């Protein structure tokens, strides 16, 4: 049967995942304008944020 | 439920296509009810597809029954028929589903 | 005596026709021999930091060695050496030495601004970056040489005295003497095992400098030797904090075998690494082994106490001393080195701090088994061994609980004694 | 002026973004050696971690629709070897814009004629010039540099004739026949080697490129006998055998004969190929059909044994012909069957060498699929290219074997026609060349694709592969399936029974030149390889009208 | 709406939960992990320890720039040992890594290559046990009561194996039990 759908919690990263998606939104651009190096910090922040955005994808398709 | 021209669901078995064209009303209102669900997520998050986990981040693609010039946008790809890419993992999540790339 | 050529951590033929030139932290250079000539291949641990290359080897060099900037051959027989620089910028260079009748060529070191070759007879001839001589020095003939930076380690031995070592650095000036040929506790040794000792008469393994400053030997006897004030020659000692035979009887469960032998790399200081060999021969030969770490363990055990308190596992009691000893040397070594070089990778005051607060810990268990075998005399002396000001408060609660109310009032004492000193 | 090193590092900062910064590599499939040398390349730039786009294009004529109508920011083109005999800066415009450019592509060029504008005058042209050639012909510092710039009436006339001078060493030159002089193994796998990758992979890959030129040229890979055998001993990974390991991929050596793929299978048809090494002898079928019977029906071969008599026990057999040719060496001294060669392994599944593997890697490339035929003819042979790129692979086991039983019936199919045209005896040798026109026979759909017609004329070359101490000319055939007489005609080489001393390499495509100068009357050169062309039905007869008198040798 | 494999997980996430896990490696390289559950170092020191989640290290071995150690358990000396106390015990399970199965398979693919000598070995050490475990689970099902069980120690994957079934079967026969009073 159905659970409590636990919104307060949900809203709270709700906001994280609106922000790092904006971090790396500027600084990937400060790295285009600087560039006339690293290749690590960039890509592993990539995949960190879509792969909790993938448990919430089919958290929410259950429901 | 939209991932490249939604409006057409035609060229799709145009003997039940008539049948189902009293369902469309039924089949659009799902369409309908699922765009306002896209968009009323307060972030973008993905409803159409991607339900596999994502495993690496390079992955080998060819491509083969496809022409023209897609993919406007996340930088254009420049398909040109049969030949292969490799790239990073989220791009080819909306082509694969929509069935224009072929092989993992 | 036959002055055999001698390389940092290098291994014996044996039955085959490869080996390890020279093995350090950097990585490790071999010698595939094949129908005509020799082949030079060098392998890196760090692929991503360097380029792996390799190259034919016409004349045939035997003596290599390899620092953060560089490669050195150099062949006994002819004198002729080379220096091969990782980048393209630098051009190479070739010089040959001038050799005697029946002088052989037997140690070689490079640093980036100064090459060191020493010689069978003593002859010392250093050059620069570019090939330059600068001076010509006769001493004692050098087996065995290690660098960091600017110093000179080298290890002599003679026909009829034999076995000593010298400290020296390069500097801008001139070339300064911190020690003067001091005698080398290194027990010397009393078929794999027959034919390593050929090749390598002293025994020697492998030597190199830690990261902390301070030189480090590893001999036949399997003893990891510590050079501790190197720069002050009224307290420069030797001190063993790590005994082989006691870790590897720990860890099994309690018993000693014969064919795992432990291969010295490098020491970053917590552990020692090494690569685990399994089998007959006590050197390695070709596939990749995995890099290990052992944990550092004063050799400080009775063997017959063991087998009746019976992996074999180590009681609570028991390993208080051992942690006591292990701490006390490791904690007045960082807090020199801080005091007269600063920081170097700039965590160094949450390991001192962390360090110092495990020291006075062991203590308390030792001080608690004095108080309860009634032995109020041994109690006092523990106390005075305190540093933190909050393990002094903590003497008090176990010598109450022991109901010992004469011990409580002699750890106040000093308690005030320590305030007065502080004040002046 | 390329140093190896300095390409890779340059290249590397150009285009490694996160983004659409695509570098994108060209390949021709028309040539074995052209795929493998492309495919250690790919795999390192994988474990660089950079995004790529790979296109193969067949066509000559194709390069322009590939290229110059699709680009944004593309700023690193590669290609392999295209573009040493005709300019491409002529054939492509593109206009300086931006000293210090904003696209530069490289080139890897294997043939031996050059072109003087691209390495001196390189400004988007940076071509691979390290110690390949030396002599980049030594001459060249004071002609084309006295043609760049250009009382005087008896001074500049002395001077137009230096620049004649320097005409006619620019008119004997870029007048020479093309082979490949070294192959695009060998320069890539130095490059890598002096960055310092270790992998067998590699070593099993370089080495398969250079043994598909073991049957267009001799001396080539006669210079890399010794550069095959350090490699395999200074990699050497073990001294012991180490036995049953299933993986770490042995390599080791082993002969091999001229008589091929016997390790894979069927000593029953190399019945045919043995006749074909008596075709190199002084026959066909006559003698052999009894000679071969004293060499050959000794054993009787079985059904469930032979999977253990031709595979271990001719281990006393080999050893047998090892004491039956060295009995036949003093005496028959024929000595096209011994050979060094080199094998591989792969801890099980068989042992397969070299020598067999480069035969899959033809034939599985050939079959395993107004101008609205030659659409849907271009359109397969891309795409069958593609099946064998990914040959490559342990994943590919029952498909490997595809190949193998492809082949030994299309040798049985090319030598059942190859058996009419001799007795046929249509060969004529008029007065320089012979003429061979195969105007109808059975089977004609297996002559569309030209990878098969110079192994027709492999073996027609063959034929004529006796003494012949007067006009060693080779062929010029003639073949037909499709509409309006497309008529693939081509070339072959003159070949030397094992004694190049003459530089023997091609005149063909000189007077290639001459015919399609001449009229423009449905002539066509759109195919890649200069060695073949096109000919229109009531033009192949004043073909050869202009070549029996036009003497170019 | 999935409506293909819903009252199970499919054999492609129960990777997922356990490759956020954290092991030890050997570093060797010197901003640079921003990650909201990071923990980046300084340059960082070779020859040491440091607890590092897996999956970032696996992308961290694609470009070649540090080595893994395997954990302690791991050799051969050791897995001898578990299989003498369940030959000793057919009652059931003794003594568990918990993840065994699916932390072999991904440290087979340029994680194997690293160690001293395992190949020969380890393959054969592993899938002898896989079985041992699965012999013993048929004896278990057979002695099936109702609507109580004992499992002790199972892995994550066998749990994904034998779920689908072990519901409807104990499920259809709670209804003649409980429907006939």
């Amino acid at each position: 049967e159905l659970l409590p759908y636990p919104h307060q919690l949900m809203k709270r990263l709700l906001n994280r995942i609106s922000m790092q998606s904006q971090l790396i939104e500027n600084i990937s651009m400060g790295f285009l304008d600087m560039q006339n190096e690293s290749k690590l910090p960039l890509l592993c922040m990539e995949t960190e944020l879509e792969r909790l955005k993938f448990v919430i994808r089919s958290y929410i398709r259950c429901r | 439920n939209g991932l490249d021209l939604m409006s057409s669901i035609t060229f799709s078995q145009q003997d039940t296509n008539n049948l189902s064209h009293q369902e469309q009303e039924y089949l659009k209102e799902y369409c309908d009810l699922i765009t306002d669900l896209k968009s009323g997520d307060l972030v973008d998050i993905d409803l159409s597809g991607s339900l596999v986990p994502p495993s690496d981040v390079f992955i080998d693609v060819r491509v083969l029954k496809d022409a023209g010039e897609i993919q406007t946008e996340y930088g254009v790809f420049n398909l040109i028929k049969d030949s292969q890419f490799f790239v990073r993992q989220s791009d080819v999540e909306r082509l694969i589903q929509q069935g224009y790339l072929q092989k993992i | 005596f036959r002055y055999m050529p001698f390389s940092p951590a290098g291994t014996p033929f044996g039955f085959t026709d490869r080996r390890y030139l020279t093995m350090n932290e950097v990585g490790y250079v071999s010698t595939v021999k094949n129908s005509e000539q020799y082949s030079i291949t060098v392998s890196f641990f760090d692929v991503g930091r360097f380029r792996e290359y390799h190259f034919e080897d016409l004349f045939g060099y035997d003596l290599c060695f390899l620092n953060e900037k560089g490669t050195l051959f150099g062949q006994s027989k002819t004198g002729q050496i080379q220096y091969r620089p990782h980048d393209s910028i630098h051009s190479n260079w070739t010089k040959i030495i001038p050799l005697q009748a029946g002088e052989r060529i037997t140690s070689v070191a490079a640093t980036p601004v100064r090459v060191i070759v020493g010689t069978s007879l003593g002859y010392f001839r250093s050059f620069n970056q570019f090939g330059v001589p600068f001076a010509v020095e006769k001493t004692s003939p050098i087996v065995a040489l290690t660098a960091q930076n600017y110093r000179v380690f080298s290890v002599h031995y003679s026909q009829f005295h034999g076995l000593s070592y010298s400290l020296s650095e390069l500097g801008t000036s001139s070339k300064r003497y911190y020690k003067r040929e001091c005698p080398l506790p290194m027990s010397l040794p009393n078929d794999a095992n027959l034919d390593y000792y050929n090749f390598n008469p002293m025994g020697i393994k492998s030597l190199f400098f830690s990261s902390y400053g301070d030189p480090c030997i590893f001999g036949s006897d399997n003893t990891l030797l510590l050079l501790s004030k190197w720069r002050s020659p009224e307290e420069s000692k030797w001190l063993p904090i790590l005994d082989s035979n006691m870790e590897i009887w720990k860890m099994s469960g309690g018993k000693e075998t014969t064919d795992i032998h432990v291969w010295p790399l490098a020491l970053a200081y917590d552990t020692l690494n090494c690569i685990l060999v399994k089998g007959k021969h006590i050197w390695p030969e070709f596939p990749l082994p995995l890099p290990s770490e052992m944990e550092i363990r004063m050799p400080v055990f009775v063997k017959s106490k063991l087998l009746e308190e019976n992996e074999i596992q180590i009681p609570v009691s028991m390993a208080a001393e051992e942690e006591y000893l292990r701490s006390k040397v490791l904690s007045e070594l960082l807090t020199d080195t801080l005091e007269n070089d600063g920081e170097m990778y700039g965590n160094e005051n949450e390991v001192l701090a962390a360090l110092n607060g495990a020291y006075d810990k062991a203590l308390l268990r030792l001080f608690a088994s004095a108080c309860s075998d009634q032995n109020v005399e041994k109690a006092l002396s523990l106390a005075h061994e305190l540093k933190q000001d909050r393990a002094l408060t903590a003497a008090v609660k176990i010598s109450e609980r022991a109901e010992l109310p004469s011990l409580v009032k002699k750890i106040n004492n000093i308690r005030e004694a320590r305030y007065e000193q502080q004040l002046k | 002026i390329s140093q190896f090193s300095e390409a890779y590092n340059k290249i590397l900062r150009n285009s490694s973004s996160h983004s659409s910064c695509q570098l994108v590599i060209f390949v021709s499939c028309l040539n074995i050696d052209a795929l493998c040398a492309t495919k250690m390349l790919s795999l390192l730039f994988k474990k660089q971690l950079v995004q790529s786009q790979i296109v193969p294009i067949f066509g000559y004529s194709e390069l322009r629709r590939h290229y110059s109508q699709l680009d944004d920011n593309i700023n690193s083109l590669l290609l392999v070897g295209f573009g040493g005999v005709i300019d491409l800066e002529a054939f492509l415009e593109i206009d300086p814009q931006e000293q210090s450019f904003r696209r530069d592509i490289y080139v890897l060029d294997a043939h031996r004629p050059w072109n003087l504008d691209n390495i001196f005058g390189s400004q988007i042209i940076q071509c691979f010039d390290d110690g390949t050639v030396d002599d980049t012909l030594g001459e060249q510092k004071e002609a084309y540099y006295k043609l760049l710039e250009l009382n005087d009436l008896s001074k500049r006339k002395q001077r137009k004739k230096q620049i004649h001078e320097y005409e006619g060493v620019l008119e004997e030159y870029y007048s020479q026949g093309t082979t490949v002089v070294n192959s695009i193994s060998a320069q890539i796998y130095s490059l890598l080697s002096a960055i310092g990758e270790t992998n067998l992979s590699n070593l099993w890959l370089n080495i398969l490129g250079t043994t598909s030129l073991d049957i267009a040229y001799a001396q080539v890979y006669n210079r890399l006998y010794p550069l095959l055998q350090d490699e395999v001993k200074r990699l050497t990974p073990s001294s012991r055998n180490s036995v049953k390991t299933p993986d770490t991929l042995t390599l080791n050596i082993q002969p091999d004969y001229y008589l091929f793929l016997l390790r894979h299978s069927s000593l029953y048809d190399s019945f045919y190929y043995s006749n074909y090494v008596n075709a190199k002898l002084s026959l066909w079928n006559e003698n052999g059909k009894k000679r071969l019977h004293k060499m050959f029906a000794r054993m009787g071969i079985p059904l469930s044994t032979a999977q253990e008599t031709w595979l271990y026990m001719d281990h006393s057999i080999k050893r047998e012909l090892g004491i039956i040719f060295d009995k036949n060496l003093d005496r028959y001294g024929l000595q096209d069957i011994i050979r060094d060669g080199f094998v591989r392994t792969l801890g099980y599944r068989g042992s397969i060498s070299a020598s067999e593997f480069v035969e899959a890697l033809t034939a599985l490339l050939e079959v395993g699929n107004s101008a609205q035929k030659l659409t849907n003819l271009r359109k397969r042979w891309v795409s069958n290219f593609w099946l064998s790129w990914d040959a490559l692979d342990d994943r590919k086991v029952e498909l490997l074997n595809r190949g193998i039983q492809l082949a030994q019936d299309l040798q049985r199919a090319i030598f059942n026609t190859g058996v009419a045209i001799l007795e046929k005896k249509l060969i004529k040798h008029l007065r320089i060349y012979r003429l061979c026109v195969l105007q109808d026979g059975p089977d004609l759909d297996l002559y569309r694709n030209p990878l098969t017609l110079l192994r027709l004329g492999n073996w027609l070359i063959e034929c004529c592969a006796e003494s012949e101490d007067k006009q060693l000319l080779p062929m010029v055939l003639a073949s037909i399936d499709e509409n309006t007489d497309t008529y693939l005609v081509a070339g072959l080489t003159p070949r030397y029974p094992r004694g190049t001393k003459k530089p023997i390499l091609n005149n063909f495509s000189m007077a290639f030149q001459q015919i399609t100068a001449e009229t423009d009357a449905k002539v066509r050169i759109d195919n890649f390889e200069s060695s073949i062309i096109e000919i229109r039905r009531e033009d192949l007869s004043p073909f050869l009208e202009k070549l029996t008198l036009s003497g170019l040798l | 709406l999935p409506a293909h494999l819903q009252q199970t997980f499919s054999p492609e996430e129960i990777q997922f939960i356990v490759e956020n896990e954290p092991i030890k490696i050997f570093p060797r390289i010197t901003w640079q992990l921003i990650t909201t559950d990071d923990k980046a170092l300084n340059n960082m020191v070779a020859m040491r320890s440091t607890e590092v989640v897996l999956w970032i290290a696996l992308l961290l071995k694609q470009q070649s720039k540090c080595s893994i150690v395997a954990p302690q358990w791991l050799t051969t000396k050791e897995l001898d040992r578990k299989i003498q106390y369940e030959k000793t015990h057919p009652d059931r399970f003794s003594e568990l890594p918990w993840n065994w199965l699916v932390l072999a398979r991904i440290l087979f693919n340029k994680a194997k290559d690293d160690f001293h000598d395992p190949i020969h070995e380890l393959r054969g050490k592993i899938q002898d046990l896989r079985e041992i475990r699965q012999i013993k689970v048929l004896k278990g099902l057979k002695y099936l009561n109702e609507s109580h069980l004992q499992l002790d120690n199972l892995s994550l994957l066998e749990i994904n194996e034998l779920r689908p079934f072990i519901t409807e079967i104990m499920d259809k026969l709670r209804e003649i039990h409980t429907a006939s009073l």
